[PDB]
């Protein structure tokens, strides 16, 4: 147990995954950004 | 019961609301130096 | 997103923040120096 | 944050320079006025050798690989005197930083020893580290009459130092103060896995057994060597061995140069040319 | 999983975050240096444009 | 009225203390007289270098 | 098999690779075994967060060994909970990090050098069970070497040069044979207080005991002892705390700073 | 097999998660590491294309 | 000891099929790899 | 057989053996890398 | 200090994922063994 | 913008910020030392 | 508390004090860089 | 500006500040004697 | 002979043998890919 | 608070700006001579 | 400046005076005699 | 240390502190005619 | 009184102390003006 | 001049006299006998 409600993980998960998803588009950008300027393979 | 940092309602939302004016403020200044940077030398 | 701060101390956070953000602008302006194409005390 | 039973132990005072004025803690650290001396000593430094890694030997050769950075001494044509920034003049200001550094994490710790009421062992050790390396960047230097002796910063670049000041003996080995100085590092080294070993052994016994006692300790290496040092003697010994290290390792390096200039093996024609044989 | 929410039951999520975005800082630092390196992807070193 | 040091400093550690400094002093600035050669009176009075003829050098080429 | 893995990789980088692994694990775990004492820590972060967030740092706490004492003196946990203990002192200034300036006495607060945890109220032992710390008068067969002075007679003396009684006793380690006490008649009230010997800087010419940690009116004040032939775990480090306290407090000067 | 799950009753779930996590970060890193020593796999220094 | 019976059967079924998620990725980027630059 | 686990307990085992296992695997795929006959990697 | 009931339990459970294991362990050395043959 | 006093105490603060502000502005004269074209010193 | 023991009032006047300070100091600063750019421009 | 010796005493700042000041005027006599140009004692 | 484990901890000297089974396995192998004669690995 | 009742840090910052700008008005001179000795802009 | 001795103690403070001036006077003759110019040692 | 024994200290403080001062003035002086160094 | 002595050892020893220090630095000085005529060093 | 006996050991500081005399007669001997133009068993 961490110490938190049952209620807080449900409500973080769903902020955690906004942030992530978030985060991962913003790479997925900046990837196909990348592959138009210099693609590696 | 408190939080895991203390903070209560009211003091999250006052520091998140200077947290990201400073923050805004901070990118949009890095925004300026970076559109300066860009007509000083490109580099892409 | 104001509920990071519930979680996380926002003390510690800004001097961690604040002590990463300088550490980074020194290493870029470093890294930009140490580039004879980028740098700007080279004439 | 502090330990759970070190609040009763932050005290006000002992200071050495500056009372009030920095008696605080950041984090875990005790700060003090050598705190604030010492930390921004070592930021300086540390930035001027990223710095001279940012311009390196020249363009062509600098490098960020931690390995290959290196902060060259001045030639020896610019003598006991101050060097260009990027002809060993910053190396010569990365040493003054150190020595600021080093100095005042020493008296930083005596501080810390004032306000926890402990003998004063931990600097005066920390001493002898530091006399060493002024032995290296000062000391020898001026007795050759160069700051350009002194080792540069560097990884991997202060062991080609090493190399090649050995070589300038032809064979270091045979240096005297050098091997003394190599069996009280082997002998130390000896020391500590004893003494690691024999707490570890009688506080960690075999299943099924109590802590042992110092009973047990003494006569593990009575029935080993037939002799034990003592809990107390140990520790005595292990700084002594450290200490007396570290002491003929200066002694090694400044007469090699300042007052012997030979292939180190020719220094035993002493012995050879007793006329007893 | 609908029930993967379950997992900051067992985990610590500030001892995540913090882990992450240490290991996600040093990785992207860790890339960029490694493309750097490299006379291919530097973009610095190029000469473009 | 000049005792006032010795009401602050122990006779007995400043005569060591001094005694250990001036010897110490006493033999840094003699050991700087023979470090220099004009002052290094370990050579002789009538001291006179080699001299050196048909293109000899007392030192190997430097850098 | 040869040296090369691949065209760059070779045994002797795979070998160093392999050390860092293992390294790493070392590393935490002797962090971890660091962390069996004084953790979880106190701090503002927990205080705030009402106890919510431990703060342990990385890597976290080992689960609790445990020591098997001799004597069925008992078993210790390692890791163990503490409970909080108060400390005599208030902070100097209200920021994180501000040191504390100890209440009423500052060598009778029990705070800074003369704070001391509360240990076991029980005598350490020897291997045959015995109290190991004893005086002379009990362990009958221990004498003092012979080309060494004898401690008895000799007159104690306080940081100040004032007299502050005389050696009664030694008391002596028996398991390691050795001066641990200097059990001291104290010349105002005559009352025996133990000296350690750590504070004790012997004049083998003056028969004097200097004692540069507390003045002689401080001798008064030593913690005294249960029992009159023997000393508890607990009593020895309230005696030890005592005279380390004097480092700092007997004398003003000795806060500090220099200039 | 029926009682594959009864792994989770003798060592606490919360370690393997943080465990599987690691041991895949360090093996996915090293595998990368040993593709890019060889010249054939290395995509950064290749000039494909 | 500790996780009861009724959780170590449900930890097992995201642990299941979130490591299938992870194989299946793995799979088809292995796929994807043989086709850049088979190795065998 | 089954009874083995009476002394040996089966967390520690589990561990020990994957652990073993892994490392065993390790040496044996970079024993063969080693090897330009099996060497994989190359052209 | 595992008792016996949960001796028999595990035990099965092992040697079907030994099993398990060992069957992956033959397909490779099998696909290895076409690929390139060593003995 | 004020607030930051009650969670960066002042005296710590303050001693940090002025040692950073030192050491950075040493170590930009000390980069514009090292540079030929800013060096004023060089006569 | 505060994390710092400063209240409302004290900070205020605390950061008062040290935007004022603040200023003079970017004031000396941005005239320093003029200086520099009529002496030596760098971009 | 006062008030700053309401938050670092005055006695002990002077020590600092001298120890600073003689410490930065060290350093720009070497930065000084390091330069050719204005090396005073060539 | 069945009087051979009334001594000998059956876990200690299992641990034992299987360390040391592993050992001269490990050595004979490596003798062998070190031997021309028997390395299998060599192409022939 | 360092017990400076602000009249005694007062009456300290009047003696310390008095003796800080004769320090700076004799840096000033100083500064002044090395100019006219050699000019470094 | 007279009741300087009651905040200062004329004893250490004179033991850090003298100190001061004899590495001072040190240092400034080190650097004498390290400037070949001035070095009144040669000839 | 009372305000009288501060009177006392100061004034020969003082007096060194000139003296030690007159005596490096005539030093530099000496040291200018011998080798100037500006 | 802080060294443990009184008000009449302390002007005896500093008198003692000048004659000490007289005699020496009057040897110093001869010394000085010995090496001067032998070789000035300015 | 008699009372600097009353401060130091006539036992111990004859034994330090002595000792201190006879290294310092050792030395310039042998610092002689390393010396070309001193060295008196030569020739
Ligand atoms: C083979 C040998 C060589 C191998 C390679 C060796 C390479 C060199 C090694 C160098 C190691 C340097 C690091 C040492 C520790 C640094 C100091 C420190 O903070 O420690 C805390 C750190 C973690 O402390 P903790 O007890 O977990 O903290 C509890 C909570 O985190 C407490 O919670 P919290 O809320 O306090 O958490 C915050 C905490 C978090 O701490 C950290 O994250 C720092 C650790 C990062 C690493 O912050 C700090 O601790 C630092 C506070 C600083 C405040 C001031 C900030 C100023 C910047 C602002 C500028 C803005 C402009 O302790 C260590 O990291 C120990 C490292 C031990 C390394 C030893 C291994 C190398 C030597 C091997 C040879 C020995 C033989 C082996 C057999
Ligand atoms: C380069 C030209 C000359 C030369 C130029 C000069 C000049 C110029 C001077 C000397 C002086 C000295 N020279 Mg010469 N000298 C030369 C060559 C030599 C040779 C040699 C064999 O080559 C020797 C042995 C000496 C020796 C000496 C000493 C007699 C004397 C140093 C005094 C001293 O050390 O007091 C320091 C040591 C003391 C013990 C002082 C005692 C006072 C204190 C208060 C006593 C305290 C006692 C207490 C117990 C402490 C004891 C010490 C500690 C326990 C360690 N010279 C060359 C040839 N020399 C100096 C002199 O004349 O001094 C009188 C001096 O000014
Ligand atoms: C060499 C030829 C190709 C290449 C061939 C392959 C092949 C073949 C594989 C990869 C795989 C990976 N490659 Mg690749 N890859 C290349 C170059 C790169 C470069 C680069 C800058 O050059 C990067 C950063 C990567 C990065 C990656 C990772 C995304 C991934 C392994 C991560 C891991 O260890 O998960 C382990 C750690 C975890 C935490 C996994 C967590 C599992 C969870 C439960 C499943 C859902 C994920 C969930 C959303 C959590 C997010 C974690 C995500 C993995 C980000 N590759 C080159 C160009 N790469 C592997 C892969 O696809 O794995 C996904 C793989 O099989
Ligand atoms: C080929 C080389 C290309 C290049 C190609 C790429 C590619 C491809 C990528 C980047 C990415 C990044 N590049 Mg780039 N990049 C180049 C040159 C640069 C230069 C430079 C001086 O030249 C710099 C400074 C950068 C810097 C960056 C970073 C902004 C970013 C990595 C951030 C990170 O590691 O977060 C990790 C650490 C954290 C996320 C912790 C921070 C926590 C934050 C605050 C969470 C907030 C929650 C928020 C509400 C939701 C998430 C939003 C995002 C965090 C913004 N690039 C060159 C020109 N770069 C990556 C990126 O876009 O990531 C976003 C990426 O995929
Ligand atoms: C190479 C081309 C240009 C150049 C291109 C760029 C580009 C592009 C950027 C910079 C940026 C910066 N450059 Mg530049 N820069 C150049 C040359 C220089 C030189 C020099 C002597 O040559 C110097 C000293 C600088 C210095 C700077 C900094 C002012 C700034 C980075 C600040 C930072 O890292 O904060 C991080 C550290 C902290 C946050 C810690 C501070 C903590 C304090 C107490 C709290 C402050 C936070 C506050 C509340 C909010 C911040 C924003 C405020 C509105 C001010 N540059 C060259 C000539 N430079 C960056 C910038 O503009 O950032 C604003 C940026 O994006
Ligand atoms: C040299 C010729 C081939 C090759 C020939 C072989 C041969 C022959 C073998 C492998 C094997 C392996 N190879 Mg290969 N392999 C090659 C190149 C690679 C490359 C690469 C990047 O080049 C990689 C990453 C791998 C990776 C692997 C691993 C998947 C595997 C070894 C795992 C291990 O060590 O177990 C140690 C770790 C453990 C045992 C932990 C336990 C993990 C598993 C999941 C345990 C589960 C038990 C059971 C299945 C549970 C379910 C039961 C049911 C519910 C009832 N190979 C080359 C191309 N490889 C071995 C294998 O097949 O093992 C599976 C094997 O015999
Ligand atoms: C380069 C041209 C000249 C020259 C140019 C100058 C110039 C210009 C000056 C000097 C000055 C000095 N020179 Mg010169 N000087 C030259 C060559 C020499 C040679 C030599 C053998 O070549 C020597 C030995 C000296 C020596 C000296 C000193 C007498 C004097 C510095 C004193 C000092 O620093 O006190 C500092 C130390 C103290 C005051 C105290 C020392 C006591 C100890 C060391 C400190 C310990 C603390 C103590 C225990 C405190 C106790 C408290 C008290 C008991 C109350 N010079 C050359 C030839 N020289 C300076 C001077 O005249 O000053 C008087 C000066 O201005
Ligand atoms: C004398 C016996 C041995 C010894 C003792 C010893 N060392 C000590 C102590 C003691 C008693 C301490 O109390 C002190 C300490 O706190 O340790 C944890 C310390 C210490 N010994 C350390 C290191 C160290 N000791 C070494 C050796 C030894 N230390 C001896 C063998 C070595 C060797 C052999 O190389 C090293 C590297 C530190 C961990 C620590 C002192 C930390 C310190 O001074 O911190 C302040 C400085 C900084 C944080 C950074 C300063 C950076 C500079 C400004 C720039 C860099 C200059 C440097 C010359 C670069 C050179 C780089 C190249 C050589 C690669
Ligand atoms: C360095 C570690 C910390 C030690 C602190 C002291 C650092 C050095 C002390 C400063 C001494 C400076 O002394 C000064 O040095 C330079 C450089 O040699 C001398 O310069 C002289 O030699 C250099 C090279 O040898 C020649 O290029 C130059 O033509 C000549 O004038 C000056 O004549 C001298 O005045
Ligand atoms: C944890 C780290 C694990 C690292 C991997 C461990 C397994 C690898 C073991 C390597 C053992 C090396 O063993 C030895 O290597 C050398 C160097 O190539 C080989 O040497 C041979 O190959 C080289 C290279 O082509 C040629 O010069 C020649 O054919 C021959 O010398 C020996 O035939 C081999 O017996
Ligand atoms: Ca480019
Ligand atoms: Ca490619």
């Amino acid at each position: 147990m961490t110490g938190l409600t049952e209620e807080e993980a449900k409500e973080f998960h769903g902020i955690f995954t906004q942030s992530m998803t978030m985060f991962f588009g913003i790479v997925i950008i900046a990837h196909i950004l990348a592959w138009l300027w210099r693609p590696w393979l | 019961n408190s939080s895991m940092t203390g903070l209560t309602e009211q003091e999250a939302q006052e520091f998140h609301g200077i947290f990201v004016q400073s923050m805004t403020a901070f990118f949009g200044i890095v925004v300026i130096a970076h559109i300066l940077a860009w007509l000083w030398r490109p580099w892409l | 997103m104001h509920k990071i701060w519930q979680i996380f101390d926002p003390r510690r956070t800004l001097v961690a923040l604040f002590g990463f953000l300088f550490v980074l602008g020194l290493l870029i302006h470093f890294i930009l120096l140490s580039s004879p194409a980028f740098n700007w005390l080279s004439g | 944050a502090m330990l759970s039973f070190e609040r009763k132990y932050r005290v006000r005072g002992g200071t050495l320079i500056g009372g009030d004025l920095f008696d605080f803690w950041v984090g875990p650290f005790y700060v003090g006025f050598f705190g604030v001396a010492g930390f921004f000593f070592a930021l300086l430094g540390v930035l001027l050798i990223v710095w001279g890694a940012t311009i390196g030997p020249n363009a062509e050769l600098q490098t960020y690989n931690i390995w290959q950075i290196s902060i060259a001494p001045p030639d020896l044509s610019y003598g006991l005197g101050m060097a260009p920034m990027t002809e060993g003049g910053l190396w010569q200001i990365i040493t003054i930083c150190a020595i600021g550094a080093f100095v005042s994490w020493a008296l930083r710790e005596v501080e810390i020893c004032r306000k926890l009421g402990i003998g004063f062992h931990i600097p005066f050790a920390f001493a002898f580290a530091i006399g060493a390396y002024l032995v290296l960047v000062v000391v020898r230097p001026i007795l050759m009459g160069a700051w350009g002796h002194g080792f540069p910063y560097g990884i991997l670049s202060h062991l080609d130092w090493v190399s090649n000041v050995g070589y300038q003996f032809l064979h270091f080995h045979y240096n005297p103060a050098h091997m003394l100085a190599i069996t009280f590092f082997f002998t130390n080294c000896l020391a500590l896995s004893m003494h690691g070993s024999l707490i570890l052994s009688v506080t960690n016994p075999q299943k099924g057994e109590e802590v042992k006692t110092s009973e047990h300790e003494n006569t593990f290496f009575r029935d080993i060597v037939g002799y034990s040092i003592g809990a107390l003697a140990i520790h005595r010994l292990g700084l002594f061995l450290a200490l007396s290290a570290v002491f003929w390792s200066a002694v090694c390096i400044v007469i090699s140069g300042p007052f012997w200039t030979r292939g180190w093996p020719e220094w035993w024609n002493w012995w050879l040319e007793l006329p007893l044989w | 999983s609908p029930d993967l929410w379950k997992i900051w039951l067992l985990v610590d999520p500030r001892r995540i975050l913090i882990a992450v975005f240490a290991f996600l800082t040093v990785l992207g630092l860790a890339i960029h240096m490694i493309l750097l390196s490299t006379a291919e992807f530097n973009w610095l070193e190029d000469g473009v444009p | 009225q000049l005792y006032k040091i010795w009401l602050a400093f122990d006779p007995r550690m400043a005569l060591i203390g001094l005694g250990a400094f001036l010897f110490a002093l006493a033999l840094f600035i003699h050991y700087m007289l023979l470090r220099s050669p004009e002052f290094d009176w370990l050579l002789g009075p009538d001291y006179a270098p080699v001299t050196l003829s048909a293109g000899m050098s007392a030192l190997p080429a430097g850098r | 098999m040869s040296a090369a893995i691949t065209e760059y990789m070779d045994v002797a980088q795979l070998t160093i690779w392999a050390f860092w692994f293992f390294f790493a694990g070392l590393i935490i775990y002797l962090r971890r075994e660091d962390k069996r004492e004084g953790y979880p820590l106190d701090s503002d972060r927990t205080e705030r967060s009402g106890g919510r967030v431990k703060v342990v740092g990385f890597p976290d706490l080992a689960e609790p060994k445990t020591f098997v004492l001799p004597h069925n003196a008992g078993t210790v946990m390692a890791p163990r909970v503490e409970a909080p203990t108060s400390i005599n002192a208030t902070p100097v200034a209200p920021f994180p990090g501000a040191p504390f300036e100890p209440n009423g006495d500052p060598m009778l607060s029990g705070f800074g050098p003369s704070a001391s945890p509360d240990r076991a109220k029980h005598c350490d032992l020897t291997f045959e069970g015995l109290p190991k710390i004893v005086p002379l008068r009990v362990a009958t067969d221990f004498s003092i070497a012979e080309r060494d002075p004898d401690p008895r007679g000799m007159t104690v003396v306080g940081l100040d040069g004032e007299v502050a009684g005389t050696v009664s006793d030694v008391w002596v380690d028996r398991s390691e044979p050795q001066i641990r006490y200097l059990e001291v008649k104290v010349a105002a009230g005559g009352k025996n207080v133990l000296l350690p010997i750590g504070f004790s800087r012997f004049d083998k010419k003056a028969r004097k005991v200097k004692v540069a940690a507390i003045k002689a009116a401080h001798f008064a004040n030593v913690p005294t002892l249960a029992k009159p032939d023997q000393i508890t775990l607990y009593e020895e480090d309230k005696v030890c705390a005592y005279y380390a306290g004097g480092k700092l407090y007997a004398t003003a000067e000795r806060a500090g700073p220099l200039l």
